[PDB]
RNA sequence: UUGAGCCUUGAUGUGUAGGAUAGGUGGGAGGCUUUGAAGUGUGGACGCCAGUCUGCAUGGAGCCGACCUUGAAAUACCACCCUUUAAUGUUUGAUGUUCUAACGUUGACCCGUAAUCCGGGUUGCGGACAGUGUCUGGUGGGUAGUUUGACUGGGGCGGUC
RNA sequence: CCAUAGGUUAAUGAGGCGAACCGGGGGAACUGAAACAUCUAAGUACCCCGAGGAAAAGAAAUCAACCGAGAUUCCCCCAG
RNA sequence: CGCGGGGUGGAGCAGCCUGGUAGCUCGUCGGGCUCAUAACCCGAAGGUCGUCGGUUCAAAUCCGGCCCCCGCAACCA
């Protein structure tokens, strides 16, 4: 799965559809990249998987209000 | 504005791709004035008429209630002792058959005319030279009035003129580049009223559109 | 890109107003340096207050002021040189102390090399001019030493 | 757009055409004329009757460059190889040098042996 | 470095008769040019051969109005409007320029690790390429779903519907 | 180097099982349209993930119509 | 069985499908270059563009039969 590790964006069910009367499945897949961040509480760099719409959130909110509260129990990152 | 040694040094403060906030443009209007004394601004009324049709051609003026600055030289048409208190109120010249000998030659040693109804019987001999100079008084305008001394004092607020020949919009002076933009709006409101009282019969479709003021390398902004 | 400044920067800043910058420049400098953020005008007072404790604690590991930024304008020259290969090439990078030093005082590899390069140490044995690294607010160049005499 | 008043010219005369160029020392062709420009068919194009009426048609091709002093280069065997030069001198221009640069055959590939009759 | 569009600005502008190339047009005596006017032409465009601009020979703060007199209308000073056209600017495609930082290594090395993958480090060489996505012009019987007229003491061509 | 990947030790949580129900995911063809693709059939069939004693929903940037409602689900109806 | 076309100087092929309207080459009958013929060049002679009615300003041309033909197909149980 192409998961945006910084937001939980996953693939979704959906149809292609065009100007045609016959309708066929698509299932929307994300574009998937990596990005590296600094954690001032652990004084180390970490690498996370990122995607469109999701990578737009973290840069806007700030890592000290996103990545600094992202662990649900630890997730070994 | 003309490109000069004292103008280059303010042209370097502005970019050909950049526009300004309404409140910053009313400062740029004075920056762009290169003279050591405060310059004057001309404003366009946004119209509304065919640029060359004579049955849509506009020509006239209106007198302001308080004015924006400099005063006008006033002449009074009245009889007898009634002129002396008008000379004390704001008249520089008196309408007499002695002065009518200069008026019939087209020579107006004055900027505004006020008339008393029984002396208007003399002005009706001269209306054909006062007419094409904007000077002819008329009862619908209130420039024919018995209280002439108070009315010449009312004239010192000055007047704003408007006419076309080849353009559908009309350009005219209204005051100094240092005049209050909120009071400019009030005098432009009085101008737009006089322009609706001066509306030609055949002015079909849209007439009064939105009005703005323009600067070099800042574009027009709403008044 | 519109951002608001959190610290006094000589090139840009508007009090209580966003300023234009490139997002790429911001993401390499002004953002990771803590000096700017996109919007958050409503929240930057609480962020500034959340740095106040962090910098008060940072003074426990480093509170010292720099004395070297005042000294740079002497254009003081390098006294160390690399030992060169038979072919007229160097062994490149291995440690930050066998390079650009002028005082021979260090006993271990330094955290800040005296010169700034995208890739450490040049393998050419000729005379070349490099940018002297003290702090990202004062600038100078110097030539490399190839003689040590 | 000031006149240059100095330069070079190149003359070519083959057995089938006279082609004249007003040139620059950098190897540019500034204006040209061809003897087939007079509408003449075959080896007519190599005679003085054709080449002598290409010269002022070539001076017209540089009418915005402005000419006065010219160094001339000449190649090829064609009879028109000098009337086109005198016609250009007679147009009010002054020849700084004349040099012949006609090739001497070197390798030459294959000749007619075996020549058309 | 420049193709394309667009902004920006200057030269304009006359006949006829007379000083006088009044472009239009709305105001009008103290205001303006120093990156600018003169000379008046050598020479370039245009030409009423005057003049202005490109740029000189070249200088370098002025100037202008009265008297005189043309005309709907004036000739300092200051708005507004324009044809044609180029350069500066600008948006946006090309051509190539250096150089790392998105991206990449079916390069090399050290360590995890007596591991050809992976992870961390090291040191080279590539690259604003690839890989990929939103939207989309076009293709695609390779694959797949479906449609595919009737009469005639027989059928097909023909005829009939 | 310090560190950390890596290594070790102690503790908690999960693991497998259990009838039917239940949220989410993958997703037809037949059938009807007396013929077929949209439409109907069907989010059925079958397969997958995951979980509770129920699952699911909720008290409004919802629903009305100038009257007002004031959570959701289940039932008869509204309404062929 | 028909279908679509054709109906041309002697032969072979144009034009047609836009009525203001019979043509080219080989031939046939003579001129020119010739000693002589062919080529070439200039001239002449020729077709009821099937047949009878109809429609019209008019019919090789359109409209209905009759009449002679070319080409395509003349085997399905």
């Amino acid at each position: 799965s192409r998961v945006c590790q910084v937001t939980g964006k996953r693939p979704v069910t959906g149809n292609n559809r065009s100007h045609a009367l016959n309708a066929t499945k698509r299932r929307f897949l994300p574009n998937l990249h990596s990005h590296r961040f600094w954690v001032e509480s652990e004084k180390r760099f970490v690498t996370l998987r990122v995607s469109a719409k999701g990578m737009r959130v973290i840069d806007k909110k700030g890592i000290d209000t996103v990545l600094a509260e992202l662990r649900a129990r630890g997730e070994k990152y | 504005a003309k490109l000069t040694k004292r103008m280059r040094v303010i042209r370097e403060k502005v970019d050909a791709t950049k526009q300004y906030d309404i409140n910053e443009a009313i400062a740029l209007l004075k920056e762009l004035a290169t003279a050591k004394f405060v310059e004057s601004v001309d404003v366009a009324v946004n119209l509304g008429i065919d640029a060359r049709k004579s049955d849509q051609n506009v020509r006239g003026a209106t007198v302001l209630p308080h004015g924006t600055g400099r005063s006008v030289r006033v002449a009074v048409f009245t009889q007898g002792a009634n002129a002396e208190a008008a000379k004390a109120a704001g008249a520089e010249l008196v309408g007499m058959e002695d002065l009518a000998d200069q008026i019939k030659k087209g020579e107006m040693n004055f900027d505004v005319v006020i008339a008393s109804p029984d002396a208007m019987r003399v002005v009706g001999q001269l209306g054909q030279v006062l007419g094409p100079r904007g000077l002819m008084p008329n009862p619908k305008v209130g420039t024919v009035t018995p209280n002439v001394a108070e009315a010449v004092k009312n004239a010192k607020a000055g007047q704003v003129r408007y006419r076309n020949d080849k353009n559908g919009i009309i350009h005219t002076t209204i005051g100094k580049v240092d005049f209050d933009a909120d009071k400019l709006k009030e005098n432009l409101e009085a101008l737009l009223v006089a322009l609706k009282k001066a509306k030609p019969t055949q002015a079909k479709g849209v007439y009064i559109k939105k009005v703005s003021i323009s600067t070099t390398m800042g574009a027009g902004v709403a008044v | 890109m519109q951002v608001i400044l959190l610290d006094k920067v000589a090139n840009l800043g508007s009090l209580g107003d966003q300023v234009n910058v490139k997002a790429g420049y911001a993401r390499n400098f002004l953002v990771p340096q803590g000096k700017a953020v996109p919007a958050t005008k409503k929240n930057i007072e609480f962020f500034e207050a959340r740095r106040a404790e962090l910098e008060a604690k940072l003074a426990e590991v480093l509170a010292a002021a720099n004395a070297r930024a005042e000294k740079i304008n002497a254009l003081e020259t390098v006294t160390i040189a690399s030992k060169a290969g038979d072919e007229g090439k160097l062994f490149g990078s291995i440690g930050t102390r066998d390079i650009a030093d002028a005082v021979t005082a260090a006993g271990v590899e330094v955290a800040k090399s005296e010169v700034r390069l995208p890739n450490g140490v040049l393998r050419t044995t000729g005379e070349h001019e490099v940018s002297f690294q003290v702090h990202s607010e004062v600038f100078a160049k110097v030539i490399v030493n190839v003689v040590a005499e | 757009r000031k006149q240059v008043s100095d330069g070079v010219a190149h003359i070519h005369a083959s057995f089938n055409n006279t082609i004249v160029t007003i040139t620059d020392r950098q190897g540019n062709a500034l204006g040209w004329a061809t003897a087939g420009g007079s509408g003449f068919r075959g080896s007519r194009k190599s005679t003085p009757f054709a080449a002598q009426v290409a010269a002022e048609r070539c001076a017209d091709a540089v009418k915005e460059y402005g000419i006065k002093n010219l160094e001339v280069m000449v190649k090829g065997p064609g009879p028109g190889r000098e009337s086109t030069i005198r016609a250009l001198n007679a147009a009010g221009f002054r020849i700084t040098n004349i040099t012949d640069v006609t090739p001497i055959p070197h390798n030459g590939c294959r000749p007619p042996k075996k020549r058309r009759v």
